[PDB]
């Protein structure tokens, strides 16, 4: 679900007019004519936000961790412990799918905490190193 | 090394190895003692504990708990054999969209006998059911105590009879017995609120045939001991008595439908139109009849279900102790989508005379309803307490003083 | 316009056939239009007649909250 | 079968044995370190032939070689007469590790003390993890954590530190009221020196790693003694200004001594020194508004800027916060909250009076205060002291500034009666401070010119700001006293405010403190 | 209250000799009966108690006294009546006892000789199961003082009705002769080694040899207070003399119990 | 007055708190300090006074609504109901969580990849980010009902408990309870952070906090264990020992008192020469058995100190589950009284 | 379940609206 | 009271249908 309507619960009938088949969506809380009970003493409808973190005004909020960004194997690593990187210099290339994807610094600053080897499968969200 | 696929097993030190791990102890838990005792079951015609819950509770919405339990015992070379669950499902569910929490004991494991790992998770459940609020649905089958155990057994069941009294009037409680229940596996269902045998597939009894044949010298079968019609019958322990583990499950469900989740909830009731008029002007043909159901002479009978039906909705009635004390009837009904528990004199038996077990009957099902907040509707036709001795020497007095 | 409507996910009536169809399920439509709100009335209200232990903590969360609720 | 005498024989014989559980070879070890056993050390604290010991038959289930006790001893008893239970480790079994039953006894002993309300009392030497069965040191560890929160604001709870408290052993004292401590034999420390060694490299020795001097500076640890009897004797004294529970009466002890004014009443007229900047020791005061010398002090050694006490008033236990103006000017740091704000919680939940004794400039200013937390510190010590119920009377010595004026039972923080000796000060700040924030102003310290402006302004400041008179004024205290009519006033307060009800308050789940 | 002048020390330093009888009162052979008011009249004050139904169900023997000027209910077991079996009407005459010092205030002690249920088509039929839960019932309802003395036997769901620990019992001891376990020594044995008892019978083994060494075996290792003291259902295993003591000392301690149930109309207590 | 509130929310540069300046400390104690090292915003979030800081007075705004809407209006109402009942069957987000925890241990880990996924959307409000950044305090939504959910950070100091976080976990726990929000614990961690520092910093009353807030609340409690749970660390993150309701784990859990490296060296310092060869091969061995037999979900499985373990993909609709079951809850036999002690 | 069938006319035509027995609208 | 218009889609299409208000 993206938008507000997407999040109201709905239920899909089979209805025969004059013979033709129709197939209806009908949401649950639907008002037409005089129906009612629409929502509950305290329902709320909202955009439902999305299962990201934020976006790239906080790439890090005072974070130095570099995470991997998809599933895949680590097939190059560009840099090693003590290694002084700057915003954009590439630290490791991870294989998702066949295809190569560069994992870069969002900082500037020092290689620190080295995590990964080439070879090593990484899933989403792990610590390849911090940049501090 | 490369290994054919029916030996590999995934590299536990990975999480995809760790998936595969939990799948293959689930899997193991549907069958603890083998696949040849659920055939052995099937055969016998019965369901399993788990066929049970499931059954029992709506599609998809049992979260069991306790599952991969296993027993801590030592003496008499238990340790050999360790079943996973200890040889009772436990955990919570869904009964038609409303919360409930249940145990189902397993009598494939040690012959379903009660040992510390066992009670101690129907205490969680029972525990868990008090704290939230819920019913709490036990399904019996069992022999008592699990004697290589010891004494651990015994404070088990203390602890498993001291939860069933803090709930009681708490939170409606429900027992199904769907087996033999020996020994302490009757006391808990002794406690509960009410209590639904299967005609000739469940037992109740403390002391077996074989201990009464030696030390009074009688000669009985378990069916004639503690058999559903017995309980029924005869002890006025058992409220149902089904033809079949699905008909129970369709009773409990009903009777689960009457009552509230708790004390303290507002009950279940239903929509319905209520015609505008008065009494007299919202009179049916169906009302009409009760003018002239009363006989002429009085000494003529009637059966009073004629005017249960005829007041209460869809002329639907739950009938509680149907076998037992018929000269009074008492059940369940609703009147305008209201729960009402009905208690009436039986004119066809015994002239509707009280008498103890009618007394006790009607007592108990009273407090019931008042512990739930249910209305109770009297219907009276009533010309004294049966008259015998037996009735004075067995105290019609104190007994009969239960129902007042 | 963030409402969810009525789908027609497979077929194309005519006019005469919507209107039929609207008109059913409007029919159908029903319950509480636009009810008031539900009155309070706390008398005789279960949880008042339940034994309290003088010490009880459900005299706090069961009682003084269902009370309070509002 | 045994013949009943037989049976009764067996029987005696078995419990002279689970006396000595661990045998010879075990006594010949705690012999040999010089140290007490459980059972000596419960009848050395509880009163003579008292002890009923509960659960000296058991054993940890299906293991052959088992020992009974499990490594604790639990029982009951009395201590001055009035009912408390009592467990003590035995390090002799298991090295007193935490198994099942000993958790279990332990459980069963604190459920017992919740249901009969009196106080309980455990003497720590050993409760490490069992390294059979550690994981049943772990779930019964928590089984405790739990249990304490029954007992939390209903019964005393006393720990008595008599050897190495170390890893999850900790957990259990640290949620206890009073913790008593053997100076060079009684530690506290989650991890050891040698582990923190491995993994952080740092050189630790046990007296810097949880000493029990250290500990009491710190504030885990109430008291530190030198001796078990020593320990023993300060509980005695602890639990007589106490209710066995929540609910009952504290004992009186010698009420009505000295109703008329005394030539030690009259000594505190010329207590407080002449000039400010003068310290000198509050015990001069407090050993003479009070019914006798028995000022009985907690926590001394943790904010040593403050006092923390018992005392009695007309026979009527009362706690006493007071500041010391012997140490660090009497100024509240982070310590003195903190022990404060404890100390009211406790007397408030044990319905004690609360007396406060007012001599101090506030907050104590510095960069590492700031960073050690005395913004919330300070919040905690004014949401007790507002929560308190107790009756609540101040009296001012010399210096009530800012904070300092506004959390030591100030009436605009609920204090019921204010009392102010006429050396009483109560203002903002100091005449230093403000004397500064005026001069700074001008370009430079051209003496004598700022010299004679700023001692003409704190000349006038003493004179006419910092005074009791603009609160007797204004009404923010009750009244200005002469020195020596204050142990009578407090007798006549007290006895006033005995049954106060506090309210309108709003019955809900619990407060909030700033944590 | 009677105001009572209670001797100073401990309970060894108070035992008298009418405490003393009681460490000899037990018989050697445990199939011999004993007077169950011998041990009533030892441990009340005066030797006074007033029974309650006397001539109603004999193998129970309820009823009122006093222990140092407290008034006490007394539940006791009476081995010269079926046994000491509980029974439809033992189960409710003391169930009714409990519910009514219950009521009023009145701590309760349990004398536990019971050796189970008394086994007959009667009792199942009459409704032993539903009649002897009202026991269970009111004792673990009742929130008074409950103290709880196994003097011989104290077997299976007897076990469980008479003042178990887990039921609720405050304090529970356990005289020397007391003999706690699932059931009698004979049906264990019959039972947990059917499997080398038919191994004998295939063999043509002297089987009623070996069952009788086995179920001596069972007896000597389990048939004993010390397993239940082992999982702390018995809080102390204690000479007989000591019973006064304890529980003198366990009444004035449990004056007002902090305990509760949770919040109900009123329960529902089989009938 | 501020320190006395719930919630403070600083803007950055332009807030700053203290009780004394510094120039009235220079004047004392003749140490020299800036505004921003003194009480600046982004230092007093640090040290736990300030639980979020923002760049504009509008921002702040806006974090104060989505605070409250989380939140009821007092002690006793209800909150406000957010989109219930979407996605009521398993999607391709749930079966991500699969495989989501590193295989190898010691890898960190971010947890906000299960935190977004185990709720009803990515509407996690994180709550005093910067105190203690090995633990995370927020608020989600369950089937559209506001819960506190308490998780570990093995991003951040290999999600060790620290003062900083016992504390924020603790105050937190208990404005959770005030406001009748079902708790949830998201468990991986090692347990107390070892050090002088550590134990000088109050390591054991902030830990002894905790065990109290945890204890004392009356809302319902779930657990889910992901990985890590070793000693105070179990014991605290909602263990079913301290009165958690419902307590699951994942596969990957490992339930012991101490890591299998720690055992380790606790082995080794018996004959200890760890110059010699053997030694470092019986410690690899006794490393694989450890993590083979004790640190491991199945003995707490078997001991039921844990409900159920459970495929990780289920998460979302079994916390469903679990909090409508537990609705209701009434905390079991309670002495009512004037108020607990908790250390300090 | 059965379904429900309603006969209903718009204009000059009768048309038959067929719907599942339990809709729940 | 007065007519309502509820909003229709049929096959991706938006269409409005009017109807009675009193409909129920
Ligand atoms: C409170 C104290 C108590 O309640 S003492 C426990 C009561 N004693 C009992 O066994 C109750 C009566 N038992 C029986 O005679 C039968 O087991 C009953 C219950 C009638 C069931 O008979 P049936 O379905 O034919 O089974 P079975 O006995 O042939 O075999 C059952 C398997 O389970 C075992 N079992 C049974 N009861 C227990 C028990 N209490 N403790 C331990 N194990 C028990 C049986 O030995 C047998 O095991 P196996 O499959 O032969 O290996
Ligand atoms: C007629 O009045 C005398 C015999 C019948 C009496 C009936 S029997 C049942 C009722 N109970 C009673 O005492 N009298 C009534
Ligand atoms: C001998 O071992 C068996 C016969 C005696 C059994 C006795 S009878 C009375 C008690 N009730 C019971 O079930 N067993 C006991």
């Amino acid at each position: 679900p993206i938008e507000e309507e997407d999040t109201v619960p709905r239920q899909t009938v089979v209805v025969e007019v004059g013979g033709r088949r129709l197939e209806v969506s009908l949401p649950g809380d639907l008002a037409i004519g005089g129906g009612g009970g629409a929502a509950a003493p305290g329902v709320v409808r909202k955009k439902p936000k999305p299962r990201k973190r934020g976006g790239g005004g906080a790439k890090a909020a005072s974070g130095d961790a570099v995470t991997a960004p998809m599933q895949g194997t680590v097939v190059k690593v560009a840099v090693e412990e003590g290694q002084e990187v700057s915003a954009g210099d590439l630290v490791v290339v991870l294989e998702a799918m066949k295809m190569e994807n560069p994992v870069t610094a969002h900082k500037d600053g020092t290689i620190t905490g080295l995590a990964v080897e080439a070879g090593a499968a990484i899933t989403q969200g792990t610590v390849i190193a911090e940049i501090k | 090394v490369t290994e054919p696929s029916a030996e590999h097993q995934v590299d536990i030190h990975t999480t995809a190895g760790k998936l595969a791990d939990l799948k293959r102890r689930t899997e193991e838990t549907l069958h603890p003692v083998g696949e040849a005792a659920v055939d052995k079951v099937h055969a016998k015609g019965k369901l399993t504990a788990r066929e049970r819950i499931l059954a029992l509770l709506d599609e998809g919405s049992f979260v069991e708990l306790d599952a991969l339990a296993k027993h801590r015992s030592t003496n008499f070379g238990l340790e050999k054999n360790r079943p996973l669950g200890d040889g009772v499902i436990t955990g919570y569910g869904t009964i038609d969209g409303r919360d409930v929490c249940i145990f189902s004991q397993d009598a494939t494991v040690f012959g379903g006998s009660l040992g510390e790992v066992y009670g101690e998770k129907i205490v969680k459940v029972q525990e868990l059911a008090i704290k939230t609020g819920r019913p709490l649905i036990g399904i019996n089958d069992g022999a008592g105590a699990r004697i290589q155990e010891g004494v651990v057994s015994l404070g088990l069941y203390s602890r498993i009879f001291h939860n069933n009294i803090k709930a009681s009037g708490v939170i409606p409680q429900i027992s199904l017995i769907m087996g033999a229940a020996a020994g302490g596996h009757v006391y808990s269902p002794a406690l509960t609120d009410f209590v639904v045998m299967v005609d000739q597939t469940s037992q109740m009894f403390i002391t077996g045939p074989d201990v009464i044949k030696t030390v009074t010298g009688e000669d009985v079968t378990m069916e004639e001991l503690g058999g559903a019609h017995t309980h029924m019958a005869k002890s006025g322990t058992a409220h149902y008595v089904a033809s079949g583990e699905q008909d129970a499950f369709d009773y409990v469900r009903d009777l689960l439908s009457y009552l509230p989740p708790n004390n303290y909830a507002d009950p279940p009731l239903y929509p319905v139109a209520i015609p505008e008029g008065s009494i007299e002007e919202t009179l049916t043909d169906e009302d009409l009849e009760l003018d002239t159901l009363i006989p002429d002479s009085p000494n003529q009978p009637y059966d009073m279900h004629e005017v249960i039906t005829r007041i209460l909705d869809d002329d639907e009635f739950l009938e509680v102790q149907a076998g037992y004390a018929g000269n009074i009837v008492v059940g369940f009904g609703r009147v305008e989508g209201r729960p009402v528990g009905i208690v009436a004199n039986q004119p066809t038996q015994f002239a509707g005379c009280l008498d103890i077990n009618a007394s006790e009957k009607a007592a108990r099902f009273i407090r019931t309803c008042d512990c739930f907040n249910i209305p109770i509707v009297l219907l009276v036709d009533v010309p004294g307490f049966l008259p015998g001795t037996d009735q004075e020497y067995n105290g019609i007095i104190r007994r009969g003083a239960k129902l007042l | 316009d963030h409402e969810a409507h009525i789908k027609v996910l497979r077929g194309e009536p005519t006019p005469e056939e919507m209107a039929a169809l609207m008109a059913v399920l409007a029919s159908a439509g029903g319950g509480p239009a636009e009810p008031v709100k539900k009155e309070r009335n706390m008398w005789g209200h279960p949880v008042d007649k339940l034994r309290y232990s003088v010490f009880s903590w459900q005299r706090v969360t069961l009682l003084e909250r269902t009370h309070m609720r509002r | 079968n045994k013949t009943t005498a037989e049976l009764l024989a067996e029987l005696r014989e078995k419990l002279e044995l689970a006396k000595e559980p661990g045998g010879e070879k075990a006594v010949a070890k705690r012999e040999k370190k010089g140290i007490p056993s459980a059972r000596a050390r419960i009848n050395a604290l509880l009163d003579p032939g008292s002890f009923i010991e509960i659960g000296a038959l058991a054993k940890t289930p299906g293991d052959p070689n088992a020992l009974y006790g499990d490594g604790v001893v639990t029982g009951r008893g009395t201590i001055d007469g009035r009912p408390v239970g009592v467990f003590s480790h035995d390090q002799t079994v298991f090295q007193g590790s935490v198994g099942e039953m000993f958790g279990r006894k332990v459980a069963r002993l604190m459920e017992w003390v919740a249901m009969v309300g009196c106080p309980i009392i455990g003497i720590n030497d050993s409760a490490g993890a069992r390294i059979q069965d550690a994981v049943t040191s772990l779930a019964w560890y928590a089984e405790l954590g739990r249990r304490h929160e029954m007992l939390r604001g209903l019964v005393p709870e006393i720990s008595l530190i008599f050897g190495k408290c170390a890893g999850g052993a900790v957990y259990s004292p640290i949620q206890t009221d009073l913790l008593v401590a053997v100076r060079d034999q009684g530690y506290m420390f989650i991890t050891g020196p040698d582990v923190i060694k491995d993994v952080t490299g740092e050189d630790v020795t046990f007296d810097e790693l949880g000493g029990a001097d250290e500990q009491a500076k710190r504030g885990n640890i109430h008291k530190v003694v030198n001796s078990e009897a020593e320990a023993y004797q300060y509980v005695r004294d602890y639990l007589s200004f106490l209710p066995s529970n929540h609910f009952d009466n504290p004992p009186i002890v010698n009420p009505g001594m000295e109703p008329e004014i005394t030539p030690h009443d009259l000594e505190l007229d010329s207590i407080v020194p002449d000039a400010d900047n003068m310290a000198y020791d509050m015990h001069e005061i407090l050993l003479r508004i009070f019914d006798d010398g028995d000022v009985f002090e907690i926590a001394e050694q943790r904010g040593p800027a403050m006092i923390t006490a018992f005392a009695r008033v007309d026979g009527h236990p009362v706690g006493v916060i007071a500041n010391q103006p012997m140490v660090l000017s009497g100024a509240i740091d982070n310590e003195a909250s903190d022990k404060a704000a404890s100390f009211i919680r406790f007397c408030d939940s044990y319905n004690l009076p609360l007396v406060f004794v007012v001599d101090t400039p506030g907050a104590m200013p510095g960069v590492a205060e700031e960073k050690g937390g005395i913004i919330k510190r300070g919040g905690r010590f004014f949401n007790a002291i507002v929560e308190a119920d107790v009756p609540k009377v101040t009296v001012i010595i010399r210096k009530a500034y800012g904070g300092g004026y506004a959390v030591m039972g100030s009436k605009q923080l609920s204090a019921d009666l204010n009392f102010a000796w006429p050396t009483a000060r109560i203002a903002v700040i100091g005449a230093e401070g403000a004397a500064q924030l005026l001069v700074k102003r001008f370009p430079d310290p051209n003496a004598p010119e700022v010299q004679k402006i700023r001692d003409d302004f704190i000349e006038g400041y003493n004179l006419n700001m910092a005074t009791p008179w603009i609160a007797a004024e204004r009404g923010y205290i009750d009244a200005v006293i002469q020195p020596h009519e204050t142990r009578l006033l407090l007798r006549k307060s007290l006895r006033l405010l005995r049954d106060k009800q506090n309210g309108p308050k709003v019955q809900r789940k619990h407060g909030l403190l700033p944590l | 209250l009677y105001p009572v002048a209670i001797p100073e020390g401990s309970i060894e330093e108070t035992l008298t000799d009418e405490d003393l009888e009681l460490d000899t009162l037990i018989p050697d052979s445990p199939n011999q009966p004993y007077d169950m008011h011998e041990v009533i009249t030892r441990i009340l004050d005066d030797d006074e108690f007033l029974e309650v139904q006397a001539g109603y169900a004999g193998n129970i023997v309820v009823g009122f006294g006093r222990v140092e000027g407290r008034p006490v209910g007394i539940v006791a077991n009476q081995p010269t009546q079926f046994a000491g079996c509980l029974d439809i009407n033992a189960s409710e005459k003391a169930a009714r006892f409990i519910r009514t010092c219950d009521c009023f205030n009145i701590p309760i002690v349990l004398l536990v000789d019971v050796p189970g249920f008394l086994p007959g088509t009667d009792q199942e039929y009459n409704g032993i199961i539903r009649r002897g839960a009202k026991l269970l019932y009111a004792y673990g309802e009742a929130t008074v003082a409950k103290v709880t003395v196994i003097t011989r036997k104290s077997y299976g769901g007897a076990y469980c009705v008479m003042g178990s620990k887990d039921m609720g019992a405050d304090v529970v001891v356990a005289w020397p002769t007391a003999q706690i376990a699932v059931m009698g020594a004979s049906g264990a044995v019959g039972f947990v080694y059917r499997q080398q008892l038919k191994e004998a019978a295939k063999n043509g083994e002297d089987v009623d040899a070996l069952r009788l060494e086995l179920q001596q075996t069972y007896e000597d290792t389990l048939v004993n207070p010390y397993i239940a003291a082992e999982r702390g259902y018995v809080d102390a295993v204690i000479p007989p003399s000591h019973t006064r003591g304890y529980v003198a000392n366990a009444l004035r301690l449990l004056e007002r119990k902090i305990v509760q149930m949770p919040p109900k109309k009123h329960g529902n207590i089989p009938l």
